[PDB]
């Protein structure tokens, strides 16, 4: 009966290791690249779409980029269905924090909460993981700009430059050579673009295949302007950097 | 694998489990149901395993309500669960509608319970055949219920090992009496074909139990045939087979 | 006899089908006396005692 | 008992999820449907099919109404479509016509139904529904919109797309046939012409089901004397209207 | 779900506890050595990867109360569920019984936590092993405990867990003495740095040291500090 | 895995073989039906077979009264027939209670249909292996036949047949409405629709019928009745005198 | 490893043995148990356990397998000692429950019977008690005790759910070697310091180090002094006075 | 394993093998014999020690002051069934102010095994019980099997070497029925009955366990220097 046909996929291997977690990590390098590069004045989030067709509408699409709240946005890479869920879990958590303390969430706290959610699915209940990887760009006053990646196991580490998705090893090598501790946002935009031009999984790299978004201190009075760009503003800054 | 359970299906229309339940009922002892004009008359062959037994002190005909006789073959313990369930269901109907349950109603209920046990992974379809009837106010009826949850009306039904001997002799009885026969006259008939159904079972010795529900003898209640009436039946049959 | 072909279930092949049963009370007692006839015994033997036990 | 609460969808050793890979094949073993997005309207058109020719076809619907501005059309399985249309409507009323007291925008409706697919991907005792839906609708603030929700639970907006078994050929035909401004009058002739390359079947209004999310119809309003609201922007096209357009191809 | 992820083995074990111990073996290495008036937990951090934000990311030493630190080796993701239980118990003790927890009571709690996920259905053990160290309040005895994913708890004089722990354990038989700890706080720190430099190697930037003194003083020594301590050991060796 | 069709899981071919196995099990009673829409009635005829003389012929039945307006004719095993008869009854009480008019046949097609989907979506429920023909006479949609099947697919009909030899019947019905050139016979009385129905069935199945080998159910306006063997006997003589 | 096991797919499934396999495995985890010896006399019961040193850096005077249930009942654990962390709490609860309800010192046999009723509660849900376990406990106890109704009693409690009253029993790895000696050297005419010295005789043979108070611990249950854990200074004296009389040979 | 390792399945034969497996609980079981006359019941159970330093573990449980059950088979299973019998025994005393009907309680027992043989993850019990008692209809001996068969007999056994007892009871059947009013004899007939079912295991004054119930004598278990009067 039921026990007979039970998968048992949440047991350890002989290595102590969780096959389904690795299988999730294997499949995200089949989804598009999302990169974060932390400048000293802001954070650039640069994502390459995993779809493109001339009959596609990819103009209302924000299919990699989501606002969790007006100060912390994410880049998503993986199975989009599982990801959508966590995205409204996160909104629900942000607003909760805001209800009870009447103060916006720090980036430290919201990244720990999503991660614990993931942890539960691999830990028990016989479920398969939620195979998603988030690059969190956020601003808080307590520790400033903070950049973060989390993986389907549910573990996080902060980064000054990171790449997720397709060609992780590759993008990492490049980032290390062309990073400098403190940059302007423009120089970052440039670098964001440049890495995706050498890693693109089709030869061509275009605006309509870029989703691209920043968070800038070009808002006066020590505030942060979350900007998700229109693809016609992407087109100009891509001609600026001389790619196209 | 597709030949192992109940929730499986196989492209032959077979669902091998359920068919295997008939094979359980086929290890049982003969049980007949004689449908007469006035009621129903059950008898069961009860094997005497050893001379160590205390005789006439095990009833394989159990009453449900006060007017529906129930006798079953197959797995003895498994059958006792099915009867307990139909005593719950009878009692629920008696409360909710303040009358003793009709027999086409009792049929619906039991029917549903065994059918249920072919649609889940975690259950086994019961391997018993029941034979149940009595008198209600729409008249006497009789039903035989297959482990598959199949059933029909019946002017005579049987199941058991000696369903081979019994069936041929029931044809004989509807061609003897095609205008039916009396419930009193049918006590002697149930003795006769239970005795003949022990020539497929003659490695042992046995005791005959007979019970009736007929309008005209018992006032529509499910009673046992007992004392001197019961031994007249034993003698009758005993002399024909000698 | 559970290992035979369905073309040996059929009559015309082996028609009569004899089973050899595990011994019976009477049967056991007999068996013991047939071996023990060959060797020498004492005269205080009871073949029923051994066959009950 | 029951103990089916373990996922029956799992990652595959090679990656990708086997059960959703199986479901998508199934969409290309189905009927064919397409949608073209025009400037001033949206059209969806699909084939009606039945076991025998003696079966009806007016008692069957493969263009179904979610809201008075939003219809859906499928390719995939009939049984699996029927249940999700009902659930689509149920969640559209309970979470947006009770809490905002009106109908949801197309993007917002898309997303709701994408969660229902999602829990058919997660958890035990479910296997994915084997459909691909188009959800074309109109809301006021983003105008005309066309979506595609897939077996996996993602959504995609498109400018023109098709789904079903004749899909690979159909999107190639529509690539040259798409234009930057297309009128709804013109589009209607387009969709018919594409689905004529895709359907052998006797080509009448009675086998080709046409639905437009064109423009508002104050006659399907059901009341008068309110000038404030306007009628359904959806309008299901019955056999007679399609018959004139048959002759104009 | 109520089906087992723990299937008894004929060997006299459960497979999943043996699998959970390997998982701990593959984890980063932690040392614990207690002085006469301190505790010292040294831990390896892989900082080998570059452009790592280290400021914002938590050390692999977590304070669970104002005088009880927990360090860990094995599954990093899993560890955080234990740290959230343990912080919760620490308050509960003040609420209902008053005073701060004792190191022993908290260690026992952790022991029963990891234990639970063995014996229950629907769950697999945690492959995480803890070093729990600290002070009891009103007291100045360092007490250094180790709990392991078998849900077995131990006191230890000094211990090490993690990757290639055996190499450090043999060193600790020979350079730490059961009878005498090194008595200055500073020497105890350098004994543990000197131990860390066996397997960790590769410069002094992958070494992190948390020192705890009684009366509720948990401070973690920065890289700069370590740099000076390591260089001393380097020159003397 | 070797498990891939024990549960209701897609195949590499993207198909539900499990569900297909239900349709190979809708033909085990091997009964055939044909149902035709008159002008102001619906008529459905089915075969009756009894395997023995020892059953009661009345109770043997396949045409099950659900509402007092909706008849239901069952092709496939009688255990799953009954479970299908019960569920339907439950919804018919349920609709009147909450909406304050009797259940429409149209609405019974979708409820029992959606319920079928739910049995092929749980990975522990085995679908009913019964094709149901629902006959009705509605005032809002006119005379209708809705056929559901073990998948939960359904469509309307102008006439339809079911059964293993049902291909043959399809020839008769196709040829018949080809000549009339309309979906329904222009006949204003139920009598002559019973007369027509039996004629195509005699042609198709190749065997003439008797009173005790027929079972007829008729939906008129506002009531659903079954005719007894006696009323069926009258109908048969009047085919001969056309 | 990989020793033929025909059945063992259920956690209760049969087995041509006539008994469950899983229960049998539970008893095969007590032969890996650190050896616990217990000599019961009519003047007292001595529970000796080898603390077990693993390292010279392990503090072996802090760790012990003497566990107090209450003042009148002592208990010793050998086997998988994580499993005994859960049961020993339960047993201490139990005793206390009896003192609440009846204000009386609980029978040793009764108390033994209670952790057996606990020991049997492995399963996926069946019988009167709701299963909360799923794998059987792999630990055996020696519940000693003293009541003023049946005297000194000593019980060997099984993971099976069975209790056998012994007059002396050693369990653990060196169980086989211990029980040869108990059979000859035990009797009912013993006195307390001749038993005490018998615990250290048999401890000497199953010792995997050598005998000293830095890896061995004695504990008693006495009628007028209760359950008392012997400290190491006291333990030392007796170990040396064994060594005086063994050098008189 | 073809159809052998699962209590929910069937079985081309129509048995199942899981029941047969549970019937080996009887086979590995220690002999116990019950015999009743008409005024007194007696259960004679052969207790079993583990070893010499060890005691014997009782095999008769006082269920009531007119009812007792003795196990053969697994000791944990027996402890589940003994509690249950007692609860339903006290229920009848409380609710109907009435000694529990022996014949009825056999069906309560039956249905408890049946529901662990219906549902997956259950087990068939591996204990067969002999339940004697004296009610308003006189002396009774119920025989419980793992299958759940309840039978009332004049005198029966279960255990290892049960056959050897049962052939004894066929001889002495007509003897024990006719001794009435002298409880002493029926005990002597039970000492001898289990002597036949020994493997040279002897009978000591703490191995043999007698329990009786009478017209006038409540349920009592003898052991000690009580038993030696019969030995």
């Amino acid at each position: 009966g039921s026990r007979r046909y039970d998968s048992r996929t949440t047991i350890f291997s002989p290595e102590g290791r969780l096959y389904q977690v690795e299988y999730a990590l294997e499949s995200i390098s089949h989804a598009g690249t999302a990169i974060g590069i932390m400048a000293s004045d802001g954070i650039v989030l640069a994502a390459e779409r995993k779809v493109t067709s001339t009959l596609l509408e990819q103009d209302t699409s924000t299919e990699k980029l989501y606002k969790l709240n007006d100060k912390i946005a994410v880049a998503v890479a993986g199975l989009t269905a599982d990801a959508e869920i966590l995205i409204n879990t996160a909104r629900i958590h942000a607003q909760n924090y805001l209800k009870t303390y009447n103060e916006d969430i720090p980036v430290e706290i919201l990244v720990r909460r999503l991660s614990d959610i993931k942890q539960g699915y691999t830990q028990h209940g016989g479920l398969r993981p939620f195979g998603v990887s988030f690059i969190y760009a956020g601003y808080d006053d307590r520790y400033g700009y903070q950049l973060y990646t989390s993986n389907p196991s549910g573990n996080y580490t902060g980064w000054k430059a990171i790449s997720v998705g397709a060609n992780t090893s590759a993008a990492q090598t490049l980032l290390q050579m062309d990073y400098k501790d403190d940059m302007k946002v423009d120089d970052a935009i440039e670098l964001a673009l440049k890495t995706l031009s050498k890693t693109t999984d089709s030869s061509a790299l275009t605006y309509d295949r870029l989703e691209f978004a920043t968070i800038r201190k070009g808002a006066n009075d020590g505030e942060v302007y979350q900007k998700i760009f229109k693809p016609q503003e992407i087109k100009d800054i891509l001609v600026k950097t001389g790619i196209t | 694998g597709y030949d192992l359970s109940n929730s499986v299906f196989s492209p032959d229309g077979r669902n091998f489990q359920v068919e295997y339940a008939v094979k359980a009922v086929e290890n049982g002892t003969t049980s007949i149901g004689i449908k007469c004009n006035d009621g129903v008359v059950f008898a069961v062959e009860k094997l005497i395993t050893s001379k160590l037994l205390v005789p006439q002190k095990n009833v394989k005909i159990q009453v449900v309500d006060r007017h529906i006789g129930c006798v079953y073959s197959g797995l003895i313990p498994d059958g006792r669960h099915l009867v307990n369930r139909g005593r719950e269901e009878a009692a629920s109907f008696k409360k909710l509608y303040k009358t003793p349950i009709p027999i086409p109603a009792f049929a619906d209920r039991l029917g549903q319970y065994v059918q249920a046990h072919t649609l889940y992974n975690s259950v086994r379809p019961f391997g018993v055949s029941t034979i149940f009837g009595g008198v209600d106010k729409n008249g006497a009826h009789l039903y035989m219920l297959e482990p598959s949850g199949s059933y029909w009306g019946y002017k005579g039904a049987a199941t058991g090992k000696g369903r081979q001997s019994a069936k041929a002799e029931l044809e004989k009885l509807v061609d003897h009496h095609p205008e039916g026969l009396s419930a009193r006259e049918a006590v002697k008939q149930a003795a006769k074909i239970i005795y003949l159904a022990h020539e497929d079972n003659k490695e042992k010795d046995f005791e005959l139990e007979i019970s009736w529900c007929s309008l005209s003898e018992t006032n529509g209640l499910h009673k046992f045939v007992k004392g001197d009436l019961l031994q007249e039946a034993i003698d009758f049959a005993q002399k024909e087979i000698n | 006899v559970d290992v035979l072909d369905p073309a040996l279930l059929r009559s015309g092949r082996l028609d009569r089908k004899i089973e050899f049963p595990l011994p019976s009370e009477d049967s056991r007692a007999q068996i013991l006396q047939i071996h023990s006839r060959k060797m020498t015994t004492d005269d205080d033997i009871n073949w029923q005692e051994l066959a009950r036990s | 008992t029951d103990r089916y609460s373990f996922s029956l969808t799992t990652f595959s050793p090679s990656g990708k999820l086997g059960q959703i890979d199986y479901a998508l094949t199934a969409v290309k073993q189905g009927v064919t449907s397409l949608g073209i997005k025009a400037t001033n309207g949206v059209v969806i058109a699909t084939e009606k099919k039945s076991s025998s020719p003696l079966a009806m076809s007016e008692t069957l619907s493969k263009v179904s109404l979610l809201t008075p501005d939003i219809g859906a059309v499928y390719s995939g399985m009939g049984p699996d479509y029927r249940v999700l249309v009902d659930k689509s409507r149920k969640v559209a009323h309970t979470s947006y016509k009770r809490i905002y007291g009106e109908y949801p925008p197309t993007k917002l409706l898309v997303s709701e139904v994408a969660k229902i697919m999602q829990e058919a991907t997660q958890s035990g005792g479910v296997r994915p529904f084997g459909v691909s839906l188009l959800i074309a609708g109109h809301d006021e603030f983003n105008g005309f919109s066309l979506y595609q929700v897939d077996p996996s639970g993602s959504y995609f907006p498109w400018k023109a797309t098709a789904i079903g078994k004749g899909s690979v050929a159909a999107k190639t035909f529509l690539e040259k046939r798409w234009n930057d401004e297309l009128e709804l009058e013109d589009a209607i002739h387009i969709a018919l012409l594409t689905l004529k390359e895709s359907v052998e079947g006797e080509f009448n209004g009675d086998t080709i089901e046409l639905a437009i999310i064109g423009d508002e119809n104050p006659d399907l309003l059901g009341y008068t004397g309110i000038p404030t609201d306007k009628g359904p922007r959806f309008r299901k096209l019955t056999s007679q209207e399609i018959n004139d357009r048959l002759e104009a191809l | 779900y109520d089906r087992a992820l723990s299937i008894f083995s004929p060997d006299g074990h459960i497979f999943q506890v043996e699998y959970a111990l390997e998982a701990v073996k593959r984890g980063t290495c932690a040392v614990g050595v207690k002085g006469k008036n301190c505790v010292v937990l040294g831990c390896e951090r892989r900082s080998t990867l570059k452009l790592q934000d280290t400021r914002i990311t938590p050390s692999k030493v977590s304070k669970i109360d104002s005088h009880v630190v927990l360090s860990f080796s094995g599954l990093n993701a899993d560890s955080r569920i234990l740290i959230e239980k343990a912080r919760v118990e620490a308050q509960s003790h003040r609420l209902t019984l008053e005073d701060p927890v004792t190191v022993e009571y908290l260690t026992r709690y952790v022991a029963g936590v990891q234990q639970r996920y063995t014996q229950s259905g629907g769950v697999r053990p945690f492959g995480v092993s803890t070093l729990i160290a600290g002070f009891d309040p009103r007291d100045d005895e360092p007490k250094l405990y180790q709990t392991e994913p078998s849900g077995i708890y131990s006191s230890w004089s000094a211990q090490t867990i993690g990757r290639n722990s055996k190499t450090v354990r043999e060193f600790l038989e020979k350079n730490y003495d059961r009878k005498e700890p090194p008595a200055t706080v500073e020497e105890c720190v350098k004994l543990t740095v000197r131990s860390l430099l066996e397997v960790v190697q590769t410069g002094a930037k992958n070494i992190e040291i948390t020192v705890v003194k009684p009366d509720s003083d948990i401070v973690a020594l920065s890289s700069e500090e370590i740099n000076q301590y390591v260089t001393q050991i380097e020159q003397e060796k | 895995a070797g498990y891939d069709r024990h549960i209701t899981i897609f195949s590499p071919e993207g198909r539900l073989y499990q569900v297909e196995y239900a349709f190979k099990a809708t033909n085990q009673t091997n009964i055939n039906s044909l149902a035709v829409r008159g002008k102001d009635c619906t008529v459905v005829i089915s075969q009756k077979k009894v395997p023995d003389k020892l059953l009661d012929p009345t109770t043997v039945s396949y045409i099950f009264c659900i509402s007092r307006t909706i008849g239901m004719v069952v092709n496939g095993p009688i255990p799953d027939a009954r479970n299908a008869a019960l569920r339907a009854k439950a919804e018919a009480a349920e609709f009147r209670y909450k909406y304050g008019y009797d259940m429409p046949c149209d609405v019974l097609a979708k409820r029992m249909a959606n319920l079928s989907q739910i049995y092929t979506q749980r990975a522990y429920m085995r679908p009913l292996g019964v094709i149901l023909t629902f006959v009705s006479v509605d005032e809002e949609l006119g005379p209708s036949i809705y056929k559901t099947d073990p998948a939960g697919y359904y469509v309307g009909y102008k006439a339809t047949a079911t059964g293993p030899k049902q291909q043959e019947i399809t020839t008769n019905l196709e040829n018949h409405f080809k000549k009339s050139k309309i979906d329904h016979i222009n006949e204003e009385s139920w009598e002559k629709v019973v007369e027509f129905a039996i004629t195509h069935m005699i042609d198709a199945l190749g065997t003439e019928f008797s009173k005790n080998d027929l079972e007829v159910g008729v939906a008129t306006k506002d009531k659903f009745f079954t005719l007894s063997a006696e009323n069926i006997e009258e109908r048969l003589v009047a085919i001969a005198e056309q | 490893f990989l020793t033929r096991s025909e059945y063992d797919r259920g956690v209760s499934t049969f087995s041509p043995e006539g008994r469950l396999f899983q229960v049998e495995y539970s008893l095969e985890a007590i032969k890996l148990g650190s050896t616990a010896i217990g000599i019961a006399t009519k003047e007292g019961v001595v529970l000796g356990v080898e603390k077990r040193a693993t390292s010279p850096l392990l503090e072996s005077d802090s760790i012990e397998k003497i566990v107090e249930i209450d003042r009148h009942i002592g208990c010793a654990m050998s086997g998988l000692t994580a499993d005994a962390r859960s049961m020993i709490e339960h047993a201490r609860t139990a005793a206390v429950t009896h003192n609440l309800y009846y204000d009386e010192d609980i029978n040793v046999e009764s108390l033994t019977q209670s952790v057996c009723d606990l020991a049997l509660r492995f399963g996926e849900g069946a019988s009167g008690e709701e299963r909360l376990m799923s794998r059987p406990f792999g630990v055996a106890l020696l519940i000693a005790g003293h009541d003023a109704d049946d005297g000194y009693q000593l019980f060997h409690a099984e993971p099976s759910g069975t209790f056998y009253r012994y007059n002396a029993k050693a369990i653990g790895s060196g169980s086989e070697g211990a029980q040869a000696e108990l059979l000859n050297e035990w009797h009912s005419s013993l006195t307390l310091k001749e038993a005490e010295l018998l615990v250290l005789k048999i401890l000497k043979q199953v010792m995997e180090e050598k005998l000293d108070e830095n890896n061995a611990q004695l504990s008693c249950i006495t009628k007028q002094d209760g359950f008392k854990i012997y400290d190491n200074e006291k333990t030392a004296e007796l170990i040396k006075e064994l060594k005086e009389k063994e050098a008189a040979e | 394993n073809n159809y052998d390792g699962d209590t929910v399945t069937f079985s081309p034969t129509g048995r199942l093998f899981q029941v047969e497996y549970a019937l080996e609980a009887i086979k590995q079981g220690s002999v116990t014999v019950g015999l009743r006359s008409n005024t007194h019941a007696v259960l004679v159970a052969l207790k079993r020690n583990a070893d010499e330093l060890s005691s014997y573990q009782k095999k008769i449980i006082k269920c009531d002051e007119h009812m007792g059950l003795s196990l053969a088979g697994l000791a944990p299973d027996a402890r589940v069934l003994s509690n249950y019998l007692r609860q339903q025994c006290n229920y009848s005393s409380l609710v109907f102010n009435r000694k529990l009907a022996v014949e009825r309680a056999g069906h309560l027992l039956c249905d408890k095994a049946q529901k662990n043989t219906q549902s997956y993850g259950g087990r068939p019990y591996g204990v067969g019980l002999l339940i004697i008692g004296y009610d308003k209809s006189g002396a009774h001996l119920l025989e419980f099997q793992p299958s759940g068969n309840v039978t009332e007999l004049y005198g029966t056994a279960i255990g290892a070497r049960s056959q050897g007892a049962k052939t004894y009871l066929e001889r002495t059947l007509d003897t024990f029925i006719k001794i009435d009013g002298n409880p002493d004899e029926l005990i002597k007939a039970g000492v001898e009955a289990i002597s036949q079912s020994l493997r040279d295991e002897s009978l000591t004054v703490d191995n043999l366990s007698i329990a009786i119930v009478g017209k006038d004598t409540p349920f009592t278990i003898y052991d000690g220097e009580a038993v030696a009067k019969y030995i």
